[PDB]
């Protein structure tokens, strides 16, 4: 329960389960599976 | 001015990262309105919202 | 969640642990893949790896040092610390600054704790219930000249009013014009061969002015006000490599002439453990 | 079912790049560039979108890969301004936006050895030599085609060119964090980047405010077999794409 | 709440710039009167200017 | 329902020009200008469109009006060919294609007298002042935003002034088969043409070849009041519209 | 929830989302309309 109005007061969000570490580690245009050759 | 007077003006809005017009040429390349002096006394030349950033500080 | 998959022996063609890292990308090679593993959890969520977490809890993040005392004679008080001011910035502590410059945008509602005490080297024979006014400063609002200045009404400038000892708890919501902090600005303010470069309208959130409203006692009371910060609604884009060397200066990542090694040299040949 | 993932072909406009010893082309944090939407804008007036004029591939000057060359760094879209019509666009308006589409060349045999380090640093803030609160002077971080070579002498106002520390304070290992690519001799010849717009604001300027930077760092050294030439062409070219101009004004007006 | 409308090339009879203040009264002018705008959006209540707040 | 014919108002680009004494827009052969379509293309390279950035409103230096003055030519795209980001578009392609939106300008009292024929003749190839088989010189028929003033004196290669032989062996009563309108300063003071692309090919040179130009031929001597300036000025402001190039290409390399 | 029966004590009522910037800008007798002739 909130005691204040304006979202300045409310508080944190706790976690964002919503992962997604491909942006970071695969950020390739061509799809790269695990095993097949990364270049043919 | 009198009612039997005509002239015609150039108000120019210069965005920002430029100098200020030093001279017509140089003004009318951005946004400008031209002012035909006449029956109607008032122009209303409204000074687009042009920036990058959402807000710009007062001072 | 499954942590490791079982697996026996593999002999096919598929190589799971040869790949080519000219493509940029880091294969997501499971211990599954070299050797037989077992069938284990995570146990595990990784709440405190969030950067919620990570970049949200309350630090000092400036500091500073006045007095309240009789001020007669005094023509210049601010610059005599009759009351100082502090340009907001998150980039003057060091072991916040890097985790926040971890980041190249960064966007969050601020938590301020305001930490003065009282104290009295000099012959004082008690120490005062002092009153401090604590006041943000917007740019534009009036940077008071004098303890007692025309601005301290506070009429648009918010004031919090509390005693020496305990903290106000006040929360700022994201006042950048941007959709983040640029916590790092390749570029200027302006086209100018004389500008400075990188501290620019991102950079200046104002600046917070400290002083006391209660009139002097007998004696000189040198407060030292430390501040505290904690970050909320923490969020943050593009990645960047960990601060290495140190810093001189607040927005600026320039560092010093002949700064020390960072890399921790081997103790022999590259052959030893 | 018969094809090859180093192949590639790049058309834009009028421009086509060809290459056979490609690696994947790498899509900086999976966002291809898109135009900026209506539920962004802060500025009122329209955008002007030269699609085909100024989105082509403009090859820079190539650059001489010596055995003790540091590396480069050019600055986007300052090493395209002063291209063509792109570099009047980008002049003749206070704002800019637009992506770009990174392609390094550098090729030679089956006998050099090598590797080069062609990554993206988005807000890429130089440090200055003086170190203290020195500043870095607008002239330098904006050279144009010229790029900042990492191996010369320092002037009053241009920053730092160590490359250890990415002229910013930061590691050499550690720029892996940001999309790049290396183009390894043996493997690889030409990378690929394809970089959208990166900013905190929907629309900035793009005379005084540099995006992304590029960065080519040779990181393992250039062994030329016995009795050749210790020197490889490196060749960058760079097409912008999605690009938006809002206020056609009074030309900018630069220094010099 | 939409800021500026999508607007393009106006030649037409009606101006909506040109206006008499004699008659006192503020024509709500938009920049879509004077120029080619496009389809942007307010993103912007206006509550710390109430006099409420203010 | 209430309104008026002389009060009008176009809107390009950022560029907005009011008028209330003016008269009809005439629009040239009832013809608005358009995109080339496809079915008449012959070239095969895209064409790029700066719509927004291109078709304003360009204010022309304004002329004096006295009354010894034979009148005025503009050659377009000729006129436009020095005017921000056009001029670039125009000279780093080898073609291109735009209509225009011609607007004359000249305010005086209820007092004063005279009439400006403002006319639009497509493909006004000017006679030289040599006679014989002597040709007109590419550096006087392309002025620039300087135009062609009929009252001064001939230079080697610049066409001949004759205003009455409309520079080409053609009276002046007979221009009024082309597109005009007059400048009565008694019922008009600002004239409107809207031009569209006028040539025999889809797509021809727009630096070689200019498609119209712009003449404004006083007719009436201008007969100002006792104790006024006998002068008045006349400023002519032109609009792309529809524009395309095709080809982005080296600069093109004019004289000078 | 309010600690106290008097509205002396209540807390602000927010902001008043009503808006009506046409008693001070257009406060003419006739109706104006944006673009036709102020005067005729």
């Amino acid at each position: 329960i909130n005691y204040y109005k304006d979202a300045a007061s409310t508080s944190s969000a706790g976690q964002s389960l919503s992962m997604d570490p491909s942006k970071f580690t695969e950020p390739v245009k061509d799809l790269m599976l695990k095993g097949a050759p990364a270049l043919n | 001015g009198p009612a039997l007077s005509s002239a015609k003006l150039i108000l120019a809005y210069t965005p920002p990262g430029a100098r200020g017009p030093q001279d017509r040429r140089e003004a009318m390349l951005g946004t400008h309105v031209v002012w035909d002096i006449g029956l109607q006394s008032t122009i209303v030349m409204t000074i687009p919202w042009t920036s990058g950033v959402q807000f710009r500080y007062t001072d | 969640t499954v942590a490791s998959i079982s697996s026996g022996p593999k002999h096919t063609q598929k190589v799971p642990i040869l790949t080519a890292n000219e493509t940029g990308a880091t294969m997501p090679v499971l211990p599954s893949d070299s050797i037989e593993t077992r069938t284990t959890y995570m146990h595990f969520n990784g709440s405190e790896t969030d950067v919620e977490c990570f970049l949200g809890r309350a630090a000092c993040v400036h500091v500073t040092e006045i007095q309240n005392k009789d001020a007669t004679g005094i023509d210049n008080h601010r610059e005599a610390k009759l009351f100082n001011d502090w340009k907001i910035n998150l980039s003057s502590l060091v072991q916040l600054r890097k985790k926040l410059e971890l980041f190249t945008y960064v966007r969050f509602d601020s938590e301020y704790t305001i930490l003065a005490t009282a104290s009295q080297p000099d012959s004082a024979n008690y120490s005062s219930n002092l009153v401090v006014q604590a006041m943000y400063v917007p740019p534009g609002a009036p940077n008071p000249k004098e303890w007692d200045d025309y601005t301290w009404q506070s009429a648009s400038n918010p004031s919090v009013f509390f005693k020496v000892g305990d903290t106000s708890r006040f929360s700022v919501p994201y006042v950048g014009l941007a959709s983040a902090y640029n916590c790092f600005y390749d570029g200027y303010s302006h086209d100018d061969a004389e500008t400075q470069y990188g501290i620019t309208v991102l950079n200046h959130m104002g600046s917070m002015a400290f002083r006391i409203v209660n009139e002097h006692d007998e004696h000189k009371t040198l407060v030292k006000i430390r501040v505290y910060h904690r970050a909320k609604h923490v969020e943050a884009w593009i990645p960047r490599a960990p601060r290495a060397l140190p810093y001189t200066s607040i927005g600026r990542t320039n560092y010093p002439k002949n700064t020390e090694p960072v890399i921790k040299k081997r103790k022999g040949d590259i052959k030893s453990y | 079912c018969g094809y090859s993932d180093r192949v590639q072909q790049i058309t834009l406009g009028n421009s086509t790049i060809t290459t056979q010893e490609a690696a994947n082309a790498v899509v900086c944090y999976a966002e291809w560039p898109e135009y900026l939407p209506d539920v962004d804008a802060s500025d009122v007036n329209k955008t002007s979108k030269p699609d085909t004029s100024v989105c082509r591939f403009y090859t820079l000057d190539s650059k001489t890969w010596t055995t003790g060359s540091k590396g480069w760094c050019w600055k986007l879209p300052d090493a395209l301004k002063d291209m063509g019509v792109f570099g009047q666009n980008m002049f003749f308006h206070s704002l800019g936006r637009s992506g770009y589409t990174v392609h390094v060349q550098c090729n030679a045999t089956k006998f050099h050895s090598g590797c080069l380090l062609v990554v993206v640093i988005p807000e890429h803030q130089l440090a200055s030599h003086e170190g203290g609160n020195v500043s870095v002077k607008y002239t330098f971080t904006h050279p144009g085609e010229r790029g900042i070579d990492l191996s010369s002498a320092n002037e009053v106002g241009g920053p730092v060119k160590d490359v250890i520390y990415n002229m910013n304070g930061t590691l050499l290992g550690n720029l892996l964090i940001f999309p790049h690519q290396f183009i390894n001799l043996r493997t690889n010849n030409t990378a690929t980047i394809v970089i959208p717009y990166i900013n905190s604001v929907p629309i900035d300027s793009m005379t005084r405010h540099n995006n992304v930077s590029l960065m080519v760092i040779p990181i393992a050294p250039l062994t030329v077999p016995t009795g050749a030439t210790p020197s490889l062409p490196i060749t960058v070219t760079i097409a912008p794409m999605c690009t938006e101009f809002s206020g056609i004004r009074s030309k900018s007006i630069v220094p010099q």
